[PDB]
Order: structure tokens, then C-alpha cells, then sequence
């Protein structure tokens, strides 16, 4: 948005005077689960677990869904940035006293251009932001859905995003929970 | 640091396999990659996932590890299988760092 | 014993605008706006411009006495103009 | 996917050098770069990578102070600076990709390289 | 009649009908907020006559006419469209608030 | 938010008077509006309020009958109508502004006043 005359290889002109583009999720900085708010102890993904056994607890970050999660947003931010293209040399012309028409031609169809294109990218990323955050609460509440379809019965559901076991499992069983394989038969 | 032997040979078409003995903190406790060097050439990735192969590597490659040290085998040997061989592996503890070896050249006769 | 589901955090302070909801803070986020510039006139893949001074494209191409300096010149990238020429 | 390197450099002891990668395909990428460097007659040593997104960066106790890596989105590009250059700074540069968004002992595409002489 | 989602009660002192306070209020504020988007978007027309042309200027009044004609085409295109993409938005957004409150 | 009223007014017995109020920012509004007046050397008295979005009216029995509440939304204007003056009807008239969309008897945000006498 500095100025309409460009020479040479240069970015659209717009009225605007912001647009910015989300990639991450709301900042919500509240151990519970994710009804409460977001950790700050958790660094390493998007999504993750916290798990306390006897052994001890700690957090850990599950790498499946983080790499749908980023495969996606940088596909969105490419294509938006594909289907702008860039501005080549446009200068201005010049009329004199008897030209008064072709000048008003002029100036309108230059208005016109640059409303649209304005409208256009704001539009784009207004629509954009809301989808965004959208996908990242369907894929917390897909990970909670997937990790509730794998204990049945030998847990217990408090509510805000945790699960207490009613058997006493180690480290073994933490990491075969973050996994995909956990045995219920054996600790039926 | 990942110890492998310095050099190794053998026969054409016959089977080799190459050794690798870290510690419990670099290949104990996570998974161990091999990679190919040819001479003038960028490393070449050869084996990751402690078995897996990439696309477009052949059936005769292939590796295993066990407890603290990781092997490399290598069977239907011919002349262009002559380079240099590096396991490699993540290092976690007190910086984590990706480690290599020391490397081992395969000569054919 | 106990497990738990749950997401990022940050000291961010980047907010972004929704059709449903204004000023919203967010963990990570681009700008798609550029809106600085350096207030020179510079060259152009190493080729520099022409600049007229006082004079105009008339004085320019006629041969104004007060344009002599611009005769040696043959090649440029753009042309530059004073707003008010003499 | 390609990475491409700079050309070579030939600098003095006690200066510093800036070298670049650019990577084919889209401007933003899913997945972490670092960097590699071979002395002639060793093996390879890794000095350290960038992560996308987050922004992370990690670096070598050996390296660590002296080496910084940067990246630039919007036209696909990794910056490494290093600085206090010695005799034995003379070696082969790659940068390397992973198949992640972090960095792992496994990369499976390299570039062709580019050399550093003191 | 009070509100737009609420609850129905039923016990032994009597029965009646309720509205939701606190869900009701967030919706109005999203829809308002939408609205209120929707008009700033667009923005009012100023002063536009026509211009004149005599028997020997025929390529510029074409080009006039074809310059209005699309810019009215595409102005009209974008306000069917935004209508018809915001609608459906606002119904998916009530039934979802509806079963949140249930859940 | 800003209330801003319209001008003073003077006005002879049986006839009727409308006064206007503008609210700043987006021409929609998410709160509901309520009337109020004031004699001189008196108290407070409620006259009517409105409903954004629904659009329901409530007035108080003193005034009910004469009195009418309207809105404009795409201008953000609120238009207050009454009917058979009186010499007691010469007071001081604010619109005010609740937290919600119902009317309820906390007002936080209140008007400059105009006065109408008769
Ligand atoms: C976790 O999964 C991997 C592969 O899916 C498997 O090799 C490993 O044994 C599993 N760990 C546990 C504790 O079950
Ligand atoms: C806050 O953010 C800054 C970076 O801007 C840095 O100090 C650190 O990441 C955060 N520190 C705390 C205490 O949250
Ligand atoms: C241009 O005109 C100004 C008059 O203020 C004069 O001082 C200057 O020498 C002229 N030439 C150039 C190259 O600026």
C-alpha cells in the first residue's frame, strides 16, 4: 500500500491497512485437559498428552495430527498466495485541455480495478480465519474422540478432557496409549 | 560417538555386513539410519526406521538392530557398491544432536 | 495413571479479524502487507535511470542549451521527472 | 524437490561468510532444513536446523555461539551465517530436508554443495 | 418468545417455559458482528452521470458502455454470492449452538 | 459508545412531540435502548424501552397509550413519539443504553439529555 506507479517486479497495490493471515490456534493460556485452556509446558506440537503414573508425569506431543494439521495450513497458504499474481510496470498517461473525457475514462476504470482487487483480498482473508480455527478445534476434538475409543471400560471419563484408569499400568502402557496399540483384553 | 570398523571387504555376489556399537543414550533408547557416499556425490539415503527402505532402493539392502548395536547387510555385491557407508542417529540427553559414525569403506574384489 | 488431552500455548500477542469475531489473539500467525519503503531512487538489476533535472521530455529531446549534460547519455532502465520542470 | 546452494567463497581467517539454500515447489514448506558440512578425508558433521512454523531452531555444542540460521518465507530461503573463521572452517556445505516438520537423524533429500576455503 | 434457545420444565409445583440468557446473547453478538461486516464491505456510490459523444467518436462510447457493463456485472455477481455463502453459514451456526446447549 | 439526542423543543398543550437518538459505531446494535426523563426537582421515571433483532417494545402503565417507541437500523437511529401534552410533561429526556438485549434496570451508558417544554 505504498503507492499505485510501480516499475519493475512488485506486489499488488490495495487500500488496505491490514491483512493478516492465521496458522496457529487461539492463545488461551490457562493439570486438565483441553476445556480449560492451553499449555504453555507442552513446546514441541499443536496437540499432545499429559500423563501421570506412578513413575511420574510429564507432557508429550502427539506427531501424527500436528503433520496433517501444518500439510494443510501450508497448502492453504500457498494457494492463496498462487492465485494472486504479481504487478508489472503500470505508469500513468497524460491529456491535454481538449482531452477531458478520455482523462475521466481513465481515472474510472483505474478506481474501479483497485476496488475490486481491495474488496477481493479482504474478503479472501476474512473468510479464511474463521475456517482455520475451525479445523484445529475439529482435530482437538478428533484426537479426544479417537484416544475415549480405545479404553472402553477400564476408564473413567471426568469430563475435562482426562481419563483415570481403574487398573495400574506404567510407562508401557502411557506409551502404548500415545501409540495406537493398547491391548484391552489384557487389563480386562 | 556411533564405532563402526574402519574397512571391510569381500568377493562380488557374496553378503557383507557392517557393524555399528554406540551406548544406551544414542542408539539404546532411539532408531539409527544408514546412509551411502560415493565419491564426489551428496550422501545418499539408504536405510531409516532401523528396517525401512525408500523408493528405489533395491531388495538387497537391508538392516536390523539389536540391544546397542545396529547391522547393515548388503548381499548380491557388485562394482558399483564400493563407497562409503555412515550409521547415524539422534543423540538425546544433554543437548540433543544427530550423531554420526565414523564410517567404513567397502572394497570389492 | 491419569491421561490428558490438550494444545499450545504462547506469550503471542498477534491478534486477527473474523467475520463473527474482531481482534482475536492467536499463537502464530503471518502479515501478507508490506508497507515500507527506503525514500531513494536506485538502480534497477544494476541499471541506472535517466534523470532530467530542469528539464523536460521537449527540452529533453529538442536540445534545450540548459540540457547538455544529458546528450553523452544513451541507455537507461526508467526515466525520472521533476514535478515542476523549468 | 531441489536445493540449490550459493557459489563458493574464499575468505580470510577472522571474517565471516553467509551462505544460502532455496528449495523448489511452494514458498512455505512442511518440512525442517539443516546443515551439513565434510571436511576432505572425514565424515560429515551436522551443525544445525530450522523448524517450519514454530520457528525453532537448533544448533551443535561444537557449533553452538558461533553458527545462526535463518530463514526467509515468502521466497523460500535459508540463510547460515557463520563468523571467527579458522584453517580448519574449509570444507563442503550441504543443506539437507527432512521428512518431518522435525529434526531427526533421517534426511532423504541433499544438495549438490558448495565449498568454503580460509 | 423471549429468547431464541431455552428449556421446557416439568415438576410437581408446575410447569413453564424458560429462555437461555447466556447462549442467546453470543449468537446476537456473532450475527450483528456479520451484519455489521457485510455492510462496511460495500461502500456508497457518489456523483456518476453519463458523458456525450458526436458521429465520429463511436470506438470510445463502445468503450465506455463496455467499461459500465462489467463493472455492473462483477458488482452484481459479488453481492449474490456473498448473500447466498453467508446464509447457509447462519443456519449451520444456529443448529450447532442448539446442540452444544444439549450437549 | 456515544448517545447523542436531538434538539430542545417548545411545544403548546395537545399537541405531540418526536425526538431522535443516534448511537455511535456499527449501525447494528447488540443491547437494547430504554427512555428515560426528569422533572426539575424530582426523580428519575421510566418511559419505554426496545429489543434489538426481535424488536419487542415495552412501555409503563403511566405512559402506556401514549407514547411510541421506533427504531431505524440501518441508520443506528432510535425515535421516540409522544402524543397529548401537558404542562407536566416539561422535563429533561435521555436515551440510555443496558448491557444486554433485554430491558432490565441496570443502564451504563446514558445520554447529554434534551429538553421539551410545553
Ligand atoms: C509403539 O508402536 C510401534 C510401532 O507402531 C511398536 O514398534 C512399539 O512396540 C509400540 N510400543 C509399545 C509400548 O507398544
Ligand atoms: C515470552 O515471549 C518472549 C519472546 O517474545 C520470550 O521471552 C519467551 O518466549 C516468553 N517468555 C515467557 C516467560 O513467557
Ligand atoms: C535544477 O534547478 C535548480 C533550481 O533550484 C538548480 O539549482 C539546479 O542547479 C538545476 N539542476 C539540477 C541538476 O538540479
Amino acid at each position: 500500500n505504498v503507492h499505485p506507479v510501480t516499475i519493475g517486479e512488485c506486489p499488488k497495490y490495495v487500500r488496505s491497512a491490514k491483512l493478516r493471515m492465521v496458522t496457529g490456534l487461539r492463545n488461551i493460556p490457562s493439570i486438565a485437559g483441553f476445556i480449560e485452556g492451553g499449555w504453555t509446558g507442552m513446546v514441541d506440537g499443536w496437540y499432545g498428552y499429559h500423563h501421570q503414573n506412578e513413575q511420574g508425569s510429564g507432557y508429550a506431543a502427539d506427531q501424527k495430527s500436528t503433520q496433517n494439521a501444518i500439510n494443510g495450513i501450508t497448502n492453504k497458504v500457498n494457494s492463496v498466495i498462487e492465485k494472486m499474481n504479481t504487478q508489472f510496470t503500470a505508469v500513468g498517461k497524460e491529456f491535454n485541455k481538449l482531452e477531458r473525457r478520455m482523462e475521466n475514462l481513465n481515472k474510472k476504470v483505474d478506481d474501479g480495478f483497485l476496488d475490486i482487487w481491495t474488496y477481493n483480498a479482504e474478503l479472501l482473508v476474512l473468510l479464511e480465519n474463521e475456517r482455520t480455527l475451525d479445523f484445529h478445534d475439529s482435530n482437538v476434538k478428533n484426537l479426544y474422540e479417537k484416544v475415549k475409543s480405545q479404553l472402553k471400560n477400564n476408564a473413567k471419563e471426568i469430563g475435562n478432557g482426562c481419563f483415570e484408569f481403574y487398573h495400574k499400568c506404567n510407562n508401557e502402557c502411557m506409551e502404548s496409549v500415545k501409540n495406537g496399540t493398547y491391548d484391552y483384553p489384557k487389563y480386562s | 560417538v556411533l564405532t563402526q570398523p574402519p574397512s571391510v571387504s569381500a568377493a562380488p555376489g557374496q553378503k557383507v555386513t557392517i557393524s555399528c556399537s554406540g551406548s544406551s543414550s544414542n542408539i539404546g533408547n532411539d532408531y539409527v539410519s544408514w546412509y551411502q557416499q560415493l565419491p564426489g556425490t551428496a550422501p545418499k539415503l539408504l536405510i531409516y526406521d532401523n528396517n525401512k527402505r525408500p523408493s528405489g532402493i533395491p531388495d538387497r539392502f537391508s538392516g536390523s538392530k539389536s540391544g546397542t548395536s545396529a547391522t547393515l547387510g548388503i548381499t548380491g555385491l557388485q562394482t558399483g557398491d564400493e563407497a562409503n557407508y555412515y550409521c547415524a542417529t539422534w543423540d538425546r540427553r544433554p543437548t540433543a544432536y544427530v550423531v554420526f559414525g565414523g564410517g567404513t569403506k567397502l572394497t570389492v574384489l | 495413571d491419569t491421561i490428558c488431552i490438550g494444545y499450545h500455548a504462547n506469550n503471542s500477542t498477534d491478534t486477527v479479524d473474523t467475520v463473527l469475531e474482531k481482534n482475536v489473539t492467536v499463537t502464530h500467525s503471518v502479515n501478507l502487507l508490506e508497507d515500507s519503503h527506503n525514500g531513494k531512487l536506485c538502480l534497477l538489476k544494476g541499471i541506472a535511470p535517466l534523470q532530467l533535472g530542469n528539464c523536460s521530455v521537449a527540452g529533453w529531446i529538442l536540445g534545450n542549451p540548459e540540457c547538455e549534460l544529458l546528450i553523452s547519455k544513451e541507455s537507461w532502465s526508467y526515466i525520472v521527472e521533476t514535478p515542476n520542470p523549468e | 524437490v531441489q536445493l540449490v546452494e550459493s557459489g563458493a567463497e574464499v575468505k580470510k581467517p577472522g571474517s565471516s561468510v553467509k551462505v544460502s539454500c532455496k528449495a523448489s515447489g511452494g514458498p512455505f514448506r512442511s518440512y525442517a532444513i539443516s546443515w551439513v558440512r565434510q571436511a576432505p578425508g572425514q565424515g560429515p558433521e551436522w551443525m544445525g536446523g530450522i523448524i517450519p512454523i514454530f520457528g525453532t531452531t537448533k544448533y551443535a555444542p561444537k557449533f553452538q555461539g558461533r553458527v545462526t540460521i535463518t530463514a526467509d518465507d515468502f521466497a523460500g530461503t535459508v540463510y547460515m551465517e557463520l563468523s571467527s573463521l579458522r584453517s580448519e572452517d574449509t570444507a563442503m556445505y550441504y543443506c539437507a530436508k527432512h521428512m518431518g516438520y522435525q529434526v531427526r537423524e533421517t534426511m532423504d533429500v541433499w544438495g549438490k554443495g558448495t565449498t568454503v576455503t580460509v
